[PDB]
RNA sequence: UAACCGUAGGGGAACCUGCGGUUGGAUCA
RNA sequence: CGGCCCCCUGGACGAAGACUGACGCUCAGGUGCGAAAGCGUGGGGAGCAAACAGGAUUAGAUACCCUGGUAGUCCACGCCGUAAACGAUGUCGACUUGGAGGUUGUGCCCUUGAGGCGUGGCUUCCGGAGCUAACGCGUUAAGUCGACCGCCUGGGGAGUAC
RNA sequence: GUAAAGCGCACGCAGGCGGUUUGUUAAGUCAGAUGUGAAAUCCCCGGGCUCAACCUGGGAACUGCAUCUGAUACUGGCAAG
């Protein structure tokens, strides 16, 4: 089953001839207890039609995370925009240390012990995926064998 | 910047600059009451509140705030200073305390007790 | 002194200071791509291509430029593929969603022309509505048998599909693109440094691409 | 380099790696080779020789799985001015194991495994993952 | 710059062997030429700036090379030293 | 009266003028 | 830093080479060089032109415009050290696709040619990977690294006071 | 680079950094060991006050300084290149 989780939503607006209009956005983390996420963002006149939008979107273009036993396999560190976000494995016991973004994108993911912190830009729309890009290159203790093993 | 320009002049502290007058590291001042002013509040805000210079046990001088819907001091009655600044009313960064020493404590309050001047209401 | 020999070089000293590495050395106004990092090029990402296709995957292959769509379909239509010849629809590997909305009434349009059924209506009506197979069949009549997004998208100049390419790393399609000197590489992540033109250069390769690709699952 | 011959020796290996170079070459010393050797055994690199026996010059042989290449990580650390020397009980771990970690030892030029297994410790030399 | 009548000449003055046109002994006496017979042109124009960034370039070139002999052959350095009356 | 920096002089006040530099100048100058 | 000529002089680059043998990189403090305006003494003074004086414009016009015009602009010698002293991007070195062009050296090619093929220096424009907050930078990097130095830590107050 | 931030530019003393090889040294460094690093705090395991706070046994640690015996890859010194 895909769980999907509302980080957050803003409002934005646009000046024109007329006046001035508006237009909630909204962005979504999805995925399950497995190893799979990828987040959505999609804007709308309707605060609601907007996370229908981001959900859609983001049941679309997952990601595989090369997760262990619940954890990562290593303490990977991803970047995006002004977002800098450093990810540490856990043994069990510690639940998810994360803030915002961090703590949702991981709860969908199949995360059940870590302990991050978002360095830059506080921003939900990057720290989001600054976090994504972290697990999407968590090397798994798997494969790095065969990686050089011949 | 580098160790070698670290080693030199490394990474300087910053005095924290506590906006407070009646330092002395301390909860609370005594003071005299030197008059009873209304001044009017900054461009946001409109209302008269009510303020008074306060001649500290120190002799610093100061104007602290006097909270509450009920003032009640004179030009010569004892008050305490306590802290916590005023937005709408510049240089009054202080407030008299609510029932103690010579001063008096707002009336007919039921709600937030502890602060102001209240202490079990007719029951 | 292999057929690597007509994609030496191409587009005068505009360049792009990206696309250095590559770059055998500028000689005659324009410069020359170094074959001998081209080498390693040829293959690897070709390798990606036998390898994916093995898995019953989906190419792409995006050449609306002139030079290359005629002779594009040979390579993608006849291997039977994935191509794109002509202006690139905004969405179609993106919005996606409402495109394929469109290649139904080309569908349905075909088999108008099929029976009897397009006897039907005014001459002049069949002709208002043979119109829309032109445009339909051009624009994605060589696209209509992905029934969804691709796997990989290998597209000619990275120039030129510049809209093609984008959309592609937004939805996690592997591009391998034959960039070129005036080319922006960063976008690809299977970069080929070969020139973007030149007749031959564009079908030895092309061609050699569904070669990969064709007995790629076995 | 004219200054740092060891920190350019990875350098070289790492750029030649984005570019998805075949073979990168430059000076030898060594170090260097003694450096090349390990990466070797650790499945790194494909193989390595040099040419000249007054005029010595490293070759060594990039190396690369699948689309990406293998070695995607390799930095220094004990470099000029501010050089690291730990104890057998301090050696770092690279990818909480995975990666590797060079590092010269009284008996040689080894691994972070490698020296611990020995039980002795030595100046840190670069970070491979 | 320097005449090769004397350029060539000085060589075979300094030179430990011949044409040894590299030799410290050489190429540092060889610069105190060219300087002395500048000072001359200096002590005239005055002015004349860019000319004496390349004459501060040999004086400082020039120590540079005394201080190596001193920490290759200390006798070599006390040797040529006064051959040049240099020191001053 | 393109603006600004330096420097100089002048004027109720922003600022005006001269000399040099800048593009952080609009229109095909 | 632009006319032509002579005299004294510095640096850069290429090539066969021959020679020295790490003699190198950076550099607080230090020394020196610094547009223009300005200053001192003495020269010079066509044109231009702060000041200043007329005329005009305007509600006013201590301006723009017009007629004049002094310092100054020029020379020598000494001083002042500032500029959006700007690539707003410290110096040195090694790596990393390409395209078109400019300028200068050299090797080579029926050198039969304007010419054609390389191989160095410096330099424009486009641009790939990557980098970047974006603009954009992109082998002359703002990419990947290493050595040393200068510098920043909210706006005003203030580059001011002492 | 444009957000605060490359000195207007050079030369250069002190300082920091230093191409490649062999020998050598063993100062840095690494290994072992001997001192010492008060006790109490802290931590681990375990005891006693009905529990806890608290009290308490042993260890761990005290990341340091010195000395001795080594090891010689790298940095440093010396010699010849």
């Amino acid at each position: 089953e895909l769980q999907e989780k509302l980080i957050a939503v803003n409002r934005v607006s646009k000046t024109v001839k007329g006046g001035r209009i508006f237009s909630f956005t909204a962005l979504t983390v999805v995925g399950d207890g497995n190893g799979r996420v990828g987040f959505g963002y999609g804007k709308a006149r309707e605060v609601p039609a907007a996370i229908q939008k981001a959900m859609e979107k983001a049941r679309r273009n997952m990601i595989n995370v090369a997760l262990n036993n619940g954890t990562l396999q290593h303490p990977v560190k991803g970047v995006h925009t002004g977002s800098r976000v450093f990810m540490q494995p856990a043994s069990e016991g510690t639940g998810i240390i994360a803030g915002g973004a961090m703590r949702a994108v991981l709860e969908v993911a199949g995360v059940h012990n870590v302990l991050a912190k978002a360095y830059g830009s506080t921003n939900p729309i990057n720290v989001v995926r600054a976090t994504i890009d972290g697990l999407e290159n968590m090397n798994s203790p798997e494969m790095v064998a065969a990686k050089r093993g011949k | 910047a580098t160790v070698n320009q670290l080693v030199r002049k490394p990474r300087a502290r910053k005095v924290a600059k506590s906006n407070v007058p009646a330092l002395e590291a301390c909860p609370q001042k005594r003071g005299v009451c030197t008059r009873v002013y209304t001044t009017t509040p900054k461009k946001p805000n409109s209302a008269l509140r009510k303020v008074c210079r306060v001649r500290l046990t120190n002799g610093f001088e100061v104007t602290s705030y006097i909270g509450g819907e009920g003032h009640n001091l004179q030009e010569h009655s004892v008050i305490l200073i306590r802290g916590g600044r005023v937005k709408d009313l510049p240089g009054v960064r202080y407030h008299t305390v609510r029932g103690a020493l010579d001063c008096s404590g707002v009336k007919d309050r039921k709600q937030a007790r502890s602060k102001y001047g209240v202490k079990r209401p007719k029951a | 002194m292999l057929k690597a020999g007509v994609h030496f070089g191409h587009q005068t000293r505009y360049w792009n200071p990206k696309m250095k590495p590559f770059i055998f050395g500028a000689r005659n106004k324009v410069h020359i791509i170094n074959l001998e990092k081209t080498v390693p090029m040829f293959n690897e990402a070709l390798a990606e291509l036998n390898k994916i296709a093995s898995r019953k995957g989906k190419i792409l292959f995006v050449g609306t430029k002139r030079a290359a769509s005629e002779a594009v379909k040979d390579a993608a239509l006849s291997c039977d593929q994935f191509f794109v010849n002509h202006r690139w629809l905004g969405g179609m590997l993106t919005n996606w969603k409402t495109v394929r909305q469109s290649i139904k009434r080309l569908k349905d349009l075909e088999t108008q022309s099929q029976d009897g059924t397009f006897d039907k209506l005014t001459k002049k009506e069949a002709l208002m509505r043979t119109r829309e197979l032109e445009k339909l069949e051009n624009s994605l009549g060589g696209i209509k048998d992905m029934g969804g997004l691709p796997d990989a998208l290998f597209v000619i100049d990275a120039d030129h599909e510049h809209i093609a390419i984008k959309e592609a790393n937004n939805l996690g399609i592997p591009v391998f693109a034959i960039v070129d000197t005036n080319s922006d590489p960063d976008g690809v992540d299977f970069v080929i440094p070969g020139n973007d033109d030149a007749i031959r250069a564009v079908t030895l390769y092309l061609g050699a691409v569904a070669a990969t690709v064709r007995e790629g699952r076995s | 380099s004219m200054q740092d011959p060891i920190a350019d020796m990875l350098t070289r290996i790492r750029n030649g790696q984005a570019a998805n170079k075949a073979a990168v070459t430059m000076p030898s010393s060594k170090l260097k080779v003694a450096i090349a050797n390990v990466l070797k055994e650790e499945g790194f690199i494909e193989d390595f020789k040099v040419e000249g026996d007054t005029k010595p010059e490293l070759e060594l042989t990039l190396k690369y799985f699948q689309g990406k290449a293998v070695v995607e990580s390799i930095q220094r650390v004990s470099r000029p001015g501010l050089r690291i020397y730990k104890r057998k009980d301090e050696l770092p771990k690279v990818m909480a194991g995975l990666g590797i970690a060079v590092v010269s030892t009284s008996k040689g030029v080894m691994t972070d495994r490698a020296a611990r297994q020995a039980g002795l410790g030595g100046e840190i030399i670069c970070y491979v993952a | 710059s320097l005449s090769t009548e004397a350029t060539a000449k000085i060589v075979s003055e300094f030179g430990r062997d011949a044409n040894d046109t590299g030799s410290t002994e050489v190429q540092v006496a060889l610069l105190t030429a060219q300087i002395n017979h500048l000072q001359g042109h200096f002590a005239e124009h005055k002015k004349d700036h860019h000319s004496r960034r390349g004459l501060l370039r040999m004086v400082s070139q020039r120590r540079k090379l005394l201080d190596y002999l001193k920490r290759k052959d200390v006798a070599r350095y006390t040797r040529l030293i006064e051959r040049l009356g240099l020191r001053r």
